[PDB]
């Protein structure tokens, strides 16, 4: 979502919409309004090694990143690793992995699993919205399969909602029965159901056959688990 | 042919329910109501 972060004497005071007629229209979460305050919380503030008893104790730059180093140029090729958090950037993680290619590793991950069988990620739209969130109000029906779209992606759900209201649009869901702020016809729980439907033996595969314009949406919180991949 | 008595005494019994339950015998003789198509407008 498009942001107005409002500082005065470099401090954050707080986070206000910005409209974004494609993204997130004029609104934003709660969690993107008021969740701010905990960047004054818990703060990494300066470098920390561990002492001879087993503490952390604060250190400057120069020999923490030297302990770092020393450490990095003993080990080579797959003993060095590297997981990337879900708060990080484009320019760090190409740096974390030009600097880990340098020693010829290729131990870089996510903590989120996407599967990785056939193209995995070498093809983009694989793991893409490909149809857009501005795209959601011109399709005609929409399933959503293994998600909460309400608390995963707020503005997405609002979207949904919106093109229910409006353009009439017919959405059903496979998963747990979540309250989604609007009427939807719910398949069930069962993955099998997913199989029938792609078989024909199931109801809702001759509607998303009549259907103009249909969307099938997967959350990646439903690949996390160990049958992700199918 | 006469003017001297009030011929409107008859909502001198009515009771609580008098409406309701005129309603409920007229129930009987109405027309099938039209449909909008959907159960609610939250539907």
């Amino acid at each position: 979502s498009n942001i107005v972060v409002s500082t005065r004497t470099g401090e954050v005071m707080r986070i206000l919409p910005r409209m974004h007629e494609d993204i997130n229209e004029e609104w934003i979460s709660d969690k993107t309004r008021f969740a701010y305050d905990g960047l004054k919380r818990q703060r990494l503030t300066q470098p920390m090694i561990r002492n001879e008893k087993g503490l952390l104790t604060y250190t400057t730059w120069e020999d923490a990143l030297s302990r770092v180093a020393g450490m990095l140029q003993s080990f080579q090729g797959n003993d060095v690793a590297a997981i990337a958090g879900g708060l990080v950037d484009a320019e760090a993680l190409v740096a974390l992995k030009d600097l880990l290619n340098r020693v010829d590793s290729d131990s870089l991950c996510t903590e989120e699993v996407f599967p990785t069988a056939g193209a995995g990620t070498d093809l983009r739209s694989n793991y893409l919205l490909n149809t857009t969130i501005a795209g959601v109000e011109e399709a005609d029906v929409i399933l959503l399969v293994g998600t909460n779209p309400r608390f995963e992606a707020p503005l997405f759900n609002a979207r949904i909602r919106k093109s229910w209201l409006h353009n009439d649009l017919k959405v059903a869901l496979i998963g747990s029965p979540v309250d989604l702020t609007y009427r939807y016809d719910h398949l069930g729980d069962s993955p099998k159901i997913l199989q029938d439907i792609a078989s024909g033996n199931h109801p809702f595969s001759q509607i998303l056959k009549e259907a103009k314009k249909p969307m099938v949406v997967l959350g990646s919180s439903a690949l996390q688990r160990s049958d992700g991949t199918a | 042919f006469d003017n001297s008595t009030y011929r409107n005494l008859q909502h001198h019994e009515y009771s609580t329910y008098t409406f309701l339950d005129l309603n409920v015998e007229l129930s009987k003789f109405r027309m099938p109501q039209p449909s909008s198509g959907r159960q609610s407008p939250r539907h």
